[PDB]
């Protein structure tokens, strides 16, 4: 929603982290988001970089902030499998339980995907186990339909 | 041979007359085009998959046709985008010298087996199989200006009124549509769909079943009945007609008695067959027709008979539709023609008066008079004898060969002119005498020159196909000009030439020409003075001349070397580009604002702008747009400033102040194909499986490691487009099948009204359209809409979209390149300033090295063919030098001689490399083919001096000095001539400006200065090189 | 199959024919479209033309028309071959 917002955006779904760094200097907006609500921390968490993540979590970005479609970025994180950014968006406030559009939490995903580092991670900063979607299924769910033995071992 | 026709002119005359009258009917029967054909074939297979986006058509699509393209003959590469519109290309490339023919139909015949592999909505599309050609003959643009018709009417129009009549035009080849033709549009209306319980489903299958075509049989048919009185056709139902039919079809009878009609539930109208992409023309609606000149055709007639036709088709046209013209080679064409033909007329004219003006006789005026265009007409019937077309290189390979036409007729006379003046001759005596004396040199010559040029016609790909028209031509002009100075001259000068008497220099005489006779014949002798001074200190020399093959040397290399000049072309384009997920709507705004530009801050020199949303040279979409600007003729833009180049940069600066938009202008290259010299084109490939996301990443660390040698590397980028923000809707098969719910019923109800569906054809006015059922905008721009639509579930219950799906955004592709059957990424980039392009790309393919494990690079296009045939430029040379050497050596019987020829060469090319690096001109083509031109003459201004030396030691018993400037002596003259005719002749073009200028100065600059060296240097030079070869050996 | 003159022809031979122009050598153009369903276009070359290439370049342009012409008549298949008019003989088979 500026020069410097677009930019900043740009900066962070490439990753640049020294054009970041300026930006951050210049007072670029933390909450510059495009046109299906992503701010640079989901670009950032959809992505993978951890350094402009905690860069970004310094200068005020909004950790529960939401896309059009309900989805924060510890979702995009937790989804895509991005163990280190997980940790910092929860550690940094970041809602374990957020539900998008769907009821789909971030636990969900990462239970599809079967990242089960990040489940534990998510279940050890308290994530609702019993919690469904819109389908009504929880984690386990998702995780006996995939088969994923392991998987359906943690959620119990 | 000589004598032989000395004593029969008659002979000569007819064999003069017969080459003419070939020649005469060859100007008549040669084909007239801008460039011939330059690049390899190409053969692109193009589809699509209404609705789909990248990936779909990639997987379902792109893979399986290129999966099965084998088996075809000559194949070197071959490349594919897969794009967010629905459509893929694929671009077989084959060898150079394949029939293009042959290569479309065996890529066609590979693709009709491939075709039932593919989904039945693209089969139902069918996929086009084009030869590749991006040469237009001209764009008709057709535009309404009194507001009464969407360029959807107008292309209707164009479609089924002008276009096959233009196609039917003589000498068009082939005629493309700027829009499409009518569509039955189906705009369709969930809420209604929904309280009549109807899906898209119903109203596809309403379609089917009622705009049909139906067989019945006949009445009295075969086997019959005998005694039947009556056979008849049974005539059945038929496709329908028009929009109220359309409207009539009948969907449901509801309970009560009620009736539902397609019209209950969806706007209906003749509409376009899709709404990609809006043509504006000054900011009215438009479209259009790219029209392409035929095989063997006639680019001036087939403009002219286009023009006409679209004259008899004016009475009929609605209010307000009007033809322009946005872009036509052919008045380009035109300037050419009528530019080498004045240069070819004003030769013979300085020619006349030079003639003229040393030998003071009208007689002998005439004799260059005749032989020349005997001479240029025979070399045109050659040229009809291997089929080359009348071209701009073609054309221009004969005012560069015009100087050694000039000269062989130049020679022959002057030489029997001065063994009279010296002898007291009769004519016929004095030519026999005289073509003795040069006939052996003339046969010689014309093999050296020939091991000059023919090398150059096998240089290989597109540049070697451009080397060959100028390798040809002059090949032959030399050739006929050999041939006529053997057989027409020798009877001409016997026959037409006026005594002269012993002595007589023709010293004592008038005015004007007494006095030149004796300031001329004086100049002779401080001349000859002068090389004998310079013959009593010869080291002094070879120092100098060693100094100008260090300097040519030094010039050569810091010399950019280009293909072709840029040239103002009456037209250029202009880039937009806005960033990802941007509207149509938003780029409008973009274009609008470009077309306001060109027509407020150029009023001067703009005529039009032709504004093109949703294309783009990087991709298809809504976000994407291209410019193209049409200017006022050159007499109306004088002055580098209004030129194109000039408007370029200032259009490009504006536009950079476009907030949220990437906007640039940019002029066409001269051949529409080759790019950029110092420009390269990369394919980065992922040969293992990696997929899009690590292929956008070793893309990343290549460009990035690039950028960090700038000295070398310099706009190294991306040709495709970025990731784009995409909706995933993921439906929920158990939640559907608990609903009772089909799949197949939610997916068509899906991409139907929200991509749009080709149902089936109709008959409008006679000609058959199709048929489109889509959602009407409101209820398919936005997420929420989602749910607004219902599909029919099996126990007859309403179920929306909102209750058996769920959706998230996630990053995709809206464009998936591959070559050679892999995913790839295509990577453009130049040498940095003075680098060579074999060494950028050498550091490339360094860089390359260290990407990630699974990725493997490419060249291809201008690459491919650099990496593969540059390297003759050597080779191909070191056999000229050889035979150049050998012939040299027959003629002259001496392995130590042709060195006194030989090193005349650089004493052309200095000039030419001063004169052009004045200039701030290039070292392209035409400059290249013109240093040959140079280096001949130079070469055979030399033989002749060397011969006559020669001849004279060995004949006359002289010493070496003594005849080294008896001979300098009698080749002065006739060497300031040709050299003054020459210099004249080409002075036109060294100084034009726009229309076709940047070739012409490019041609004549280089030709200039190297006859001015090659002059002056070698009246000395020779001498010198004569003795000193001698005096070693 | 099963339609008419007029059907056969709009939905067929103009949509085939318009896309035939432009090739080496075409003298002249005859086609028909009778009441059985039939459509037979004929394109005629210079005198000298090679019969081979001709016949690939008018396929390669019958190629831009299939898809355009009607779903059933693709299915029926569509050819395209030199061809003559005139019968050498008649070889006729009776039994005695
Ligand atoms: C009337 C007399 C005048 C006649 C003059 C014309 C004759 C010219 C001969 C045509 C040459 C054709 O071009 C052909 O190209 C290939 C290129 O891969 C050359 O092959 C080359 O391979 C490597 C390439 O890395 C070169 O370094 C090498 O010098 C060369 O041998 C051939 O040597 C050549 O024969
Ligand atoms: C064609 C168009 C342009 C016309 C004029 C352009 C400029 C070039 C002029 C010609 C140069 C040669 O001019 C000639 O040079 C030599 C020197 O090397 C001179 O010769 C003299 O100098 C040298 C040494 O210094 C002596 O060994 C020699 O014995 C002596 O006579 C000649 O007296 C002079 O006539
Ligand atoms: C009496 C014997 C006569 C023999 C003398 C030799 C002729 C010299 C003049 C003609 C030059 C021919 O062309 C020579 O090679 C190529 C031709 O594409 C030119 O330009 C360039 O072409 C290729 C391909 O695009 C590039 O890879 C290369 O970087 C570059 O050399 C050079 O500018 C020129 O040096």
């Amino acid at each position: 929603g500026s020069d410097l917002g677009k930019k900043l955006l740009e900066a962070a779904r490439a990753g640049r982290d020294d054009e970041v760094r300026i930006l951050m200097a210049n007072g670029a907006d933390v909450n510059a988001a495009d046109v299906v609500g992503w701010t640079p921390l989901h670009l950032a968490a959809y992505w993978g970089h951890l350094e402009i993540v905690e860069v970004l979590l310094k200068n005020g970005a909004d950790v529960n902030a939401y896309d059009t479609l309900g989805s924060t970025p510890l979702h995009l994180a937790a989804h895509f499998g991005h163990l280190e950014i997980v940790e910092v968006l929860l550690k940094n406030g970041a809602d374990v339980n957020a539900k998008d559009d769907n009821g789909i939490t971030p636990l969900h995903l990462a239970a599809n995907r079967g990242h089960l580092e990040i489940v534990e991670v998510l279940l050890k900063y308290g994530a609702d186990v019993n919690a469904q979607d819109k389908f009504g299924k929880t984690a386990f769910d998702i995780s006996i339909n995939n088969g994923n033995e392991d998987l359906a071992e943690i959620l119990q | 041979m000589p004598n032989f026709f000395i004593d029969r002119p008659i002979f000569a005359w007819v064999i003069a007359i017969i080459i003419m009258l070939a020649g005469g009917l060859a100007i008549l029967k040669l084909p007239v085009a801008q460039y011939p054909t330059i690049a390899p074939p190409a053969v692109t297979i193009s589809a699509s998959y209404p609705g789909a986006d990248a990936k779909t058509v990639q997987d379902t699509v792109t893979q399986v046709i290129e999966q099965n393209m084998n088996g075809i003959d000559n194949l070197m590469y071959m490349s594919s985008n897969s794009d967010s519109t629905g459509t893929v290309q694929i671009t077989l490339t084959f060898e150079s010298g394949t029939d293009a023919d042959i290569a479309q139909v065996q890529v066609q015949n590979k693709l009709q087996l491939a075709m039932p592999l593919l989904p039945q909505e693209v089969q139902q599309q069918g996929v086009s199989v084009e030869k590749s050609s991006s040469s237009f003959l001209m764009v008709v643009g057709v535009i309404n200006t009194d507001g009464t018709m969407t360029q959807e009417d107008i292309s209707d129009y164009v479609a089924a009124n002008m276009k096959d009549a233009i196609s039917r035009t003589s000498g068009v080849g082939d005629v493309q549509l700027f829009g499409s033709q009518y569509a039955m549009r189906i705009w369709m209306n969930p809420n209604e769909l929904n309280k009549f319980q109807l899906t898209p489903v119903d109203v596809i299958t309403a379609i089917k079943a009622q705009n049909a075509q139906v067989a019945a049989g006949q009445l009295g048919g075969t086997p019959p009945v005998k005694g039947q009185q009556l056979n008849a056709s049974i005539i059945a139902q038929t496709r329908l007609t028009s929009t109220e039919e359309f409207g009539k079809i009948l969907l449901k009878v509801n309970q009560d008695g009620s009736r539902v009609l397609l019209r209950d539930v969806a706007k209906i109208e003749l509409g376009g067959e899709n709404y990609d992409i809006i043509a504006e023309f000054n900011g009215q609606p438009a479209s259009g027709l790219g029209i392409k000149l035929a095989t063997g055709a006639n680019a001036l007639d087939t403009a002219a008979a286009i023009r006409a036709e679209l004259a008899k088709m004016e009475p009929f046209f609605p209010s307000g539709l009007k033809i322009v013209y946005p872009y036509d080679t052919t008045p380009f064409v035109k300037i050419s023609i009528h530019e080498v033909v004045k240069t070819l007329v004003e030769a013979i004219i300085l020619v006349f008066l030079v003639m003229y003006l040393f030998l003071q006789n009208f007689r002998a005026t005439l004799i260059p008079t005749i032989a020349v265009p005997v001479v240029l007409l025979g070399t045109f019937a050659v040229l009809a004898a291997f089929g080359f077309s009348i071209n701009t290189l073609t054309m221009f390979g004969m005012v560069l060969a015009i100087g050694l036409l000039v000269d062989d007729a130049i020679v022959v006379v002057e030489n029997v002119e001065r063994v009279m003046a010296e002898e007291g001759l009769p004519p016929k005596e004095a030519t026999r005498k005289s073509m003795g004396q040069i006939q052996g040199a003339l046969v010689g010559i014309a093999m050296v020159l020939s091991a000059v040029f023919v090398p150059m016609a096998f240089f290989g790909g597109s540049t070697g196909a451009i080397y060959r028209q100028f390798s040809i031509t002059i090949v032959s002009a030399m050739a006929l000009s050999v041939l006529v100075a053997l057989i027409l001259t020798p009877a001409l000068c016997a026959t037409m030439l006026k005594p002269i008497a012993k002595g007589d220099h023709g010293e004592g005489k008038k005015g004007f020409f007494g006095w030149f006779n004796r300031m001329f014949e004086k100049s002779t002798h401080h001349y000859t003075d002068s090389v004998g001074g310079i013959l009593r200190s010869t080291g002094r020399y070879l120092v100098l001349y060693l100094i100008i093959v260090v300097g040519m040397a030094y010039l050569f290399v810091r010399l950019p070397s280009s293909f072709l000049p840029d040239e103002d072309q009456g037209v250029f384009m202009t880039m937009v580009q806005l960033p990802a997920g941007a509207t149509q709507e938003r780029t409008q705004k973009v274009l609008n604002e470009v077309t306001h530009y060109y027509l407020t801050k150029e009023k001067n020199n703009v005529e039009s702008v032709f504004a093109v949303n949703g294309f783009n040279f990087a991709g298809r979409g809504q976000n994407t747009g291209i410019a193209f600007v049409s200017l006022k003729d050159w007499a109306d833009r004088p002055g580098e400033e209004n030129k194109v180049e000039a408007i370029t940069m200032r259009a490009t600066r504006a536009f950079s102040q476009i907030k949220d938009a990437m906007v640039f202008a940019f002029n066409l290259p001269a051949i529409v194909e080759l790019g950029t010299a110092t420009g390269f084109d990369f394919e980065l490939i992922d040969q293992a499986g990696l997929g899009h996301e690590k292929l956008t990443q070793a893309r990343n660390q290549l460009l990035a490691e690039a950028a960090k040698h700038p000295d070398m590397l310099t706009s190294v980028r991306p040709n495709g487009l970025e990731d784009t923000p995409q909706f995933k809707i993921d439906i929920d098969q158990e939640k559907a099948q608990a609903l009772g719910v089909s799949i197949n019923d939610i997916n068509t109800t899906l991409g139907a009204a929200w991509g749009g569906s080709y149902v089936n054809d109709f008959i409008d006015r006679g000609r058959v359209k199709k048929v489109y059922v889509m959602s009407e905008a409101k209820y398919r721009m936005l997420p929420d809409d989602i749910g607004d639509w219902y599909v029919r579930a099996a126990d007859g219950q309403m179920v929306p979209f909102s209750a058996f799906s769920s959706s998230r955004w996630e990053y995709g592709s809206p464009r998936l390149e591959r070559y050679n059957g892999l995913p790839s990424m295509e990577i453009l980039g130049q040498a940095a300033p003075g680098k060579s392009t074999g060494e950028a790309m050498e550091l490339m393919e360094q860089l390359a090295s260290k990407l990630p494990t699974g990725v493997g690079y490419d060249w291809t296009g201008m690459s491919y063919q650099e990496r593969l045939s540059g390297n003759q430029a050597p080779s191909l040379y070191a056999i000229s030098l050889i035979v150049v050497f050998l012939c040299l050596a027959a003629l002259y019987e001496s392995w130590s001689i042709p060195f006194s020829v030989m090193l005349v060469v650089p004493l052309g090319v200095i000039g030419a490399l001063l004169a052009a690096t004045f200039r701030g001109l290039t070292n392209d083509v035409y400059f290249q083919v013109g240093l040959l031109t140079t280096i001949g003459l130079s070469a055979k201004n030399a033989i002749l001096i060397v011969e006559f030396a020669k001849d004279l030691m060995d004949k006359e018993g002289k010493g070496l000095i003594e005849a080294t400037l008896d001979a300098v002596r009698m080749r002065l003259r006739p060497i300031l001539m040709t050299s003054l005719a020459f210099i004249l002749g080409v002075m036109p073009l060294v100084i034009s400006t726009g229309a076709g200028s940047g070739a012409q100065n490019a041609v004549g600059t280089g030709v200039m200065g190297g006859m001015v060296t090659a002059t002056v240097l070698a009246i000395f030079f020779v001498p010198v090189f004569f003795v000193v070869v001698r005096r070693r050996f």
